[PDB]
């Protein structure tokens, strides 16, 4: 069992079958070698940040991304989010625009750092958890999808309502995993400029809060702090 | 040692 450092216990327990799998041993050897030959994002200590900031027991919302940002300083282990001081990437700018129209009083901050969402139960999961600098999809099919489907399954296995937000054709394929009787799927086009017309006006943030309120699960406070510290 |  190859267990990463500083993971919540409930994740260690739920994901032990993955951490013990032969394919995961192989993935570990591949990434060791990858980090010698290339710059790999995010840095090793950040790869599991989504699970650390949002323990399994605290999951209320799951927002699935594809893989990490692959430019310098961008990815830090959360879907969609970037480190403080980094330019807000296009998809996140569109997310901010939809937030501004969906959530009364929401003001988009200067930064793209979404840690405060993760700290209130929003699991910001990428399907693939590492990438070579500058090459998108470069770690596709190496085991991360198996691993993150196991995360999705463990979340779906909870009895208390979780809202799964599935943006775009790739994330929407996960809908078949969401069989839990209390869960809710919110689905639309991706916020990327390529498909933003199928994202704008879908109000996924108020809809998620309505579902949470109804279940007595506590609506998310979507407003981000105006300035941040790592 | 670990790459994650």
């Amino acid at each position: 069992p190859i267990i990463p450092a500083n993971l919540p216990e409930d994740w260690q327990e739920a994901l032990l079958p993955e951490f013990s799998a032969p394919y995961f041993h192989e993935l570990t050897d591949f990434l060791r070698q990858e980090r010698k030959e290339y710059t790999i994002y995010p840095p090793a200590p950040d790869v599991f940040n989504a699970l650390r900031y949002t323990p399994l027991g605290e999951v209320k919302v799951l927002i699935l991304g594809q893989d990490p940002y692959h430019g310098p300083n961008q990815a830090h282990g959360l879907s969609f989010s970037v480190r403080p001081g980094v330019r807000v990437p296009p998809s996140l700018r569109n997310i901010y625009k939809e937030l501004t129209e969906d959530i009364p009083g929401f003001v988009a901050p200067k930064h793209g750092y979404l840690r405060s969402w993760a700290e209130q139960g929003v699991l910001l999961l990428n399907a693939v958890l590492t990438v070579r600098a500058g090459q998108a999809n470069s770690h596709q099919g190496k085991g991360w999808e198996h691993f993150t489907d196991a995360v999705i399954k463990a979340v779906n296995a909870k009895e208390e309502r979780v809202v799964f937000i599935l943006w775009g054709s790739y994330a929407r394929k996960k809908k078949k995993l969401i069989t839990g009787k209390n869960h809710v799927v919110i689905e639309s086009g991706h916020p990327s400029p390529l498909s933003e017309q199928y994202f704008f006006g879908t109000r996924p943030f108020s809809k998620t809060n309505e579902a949470l309120e109804k279940a007595g699960r506590g609506p998310v406070e979507w407003q981000l702090p105006a300035t941040v510290t790592e | 040692d670990l790459p994650f």
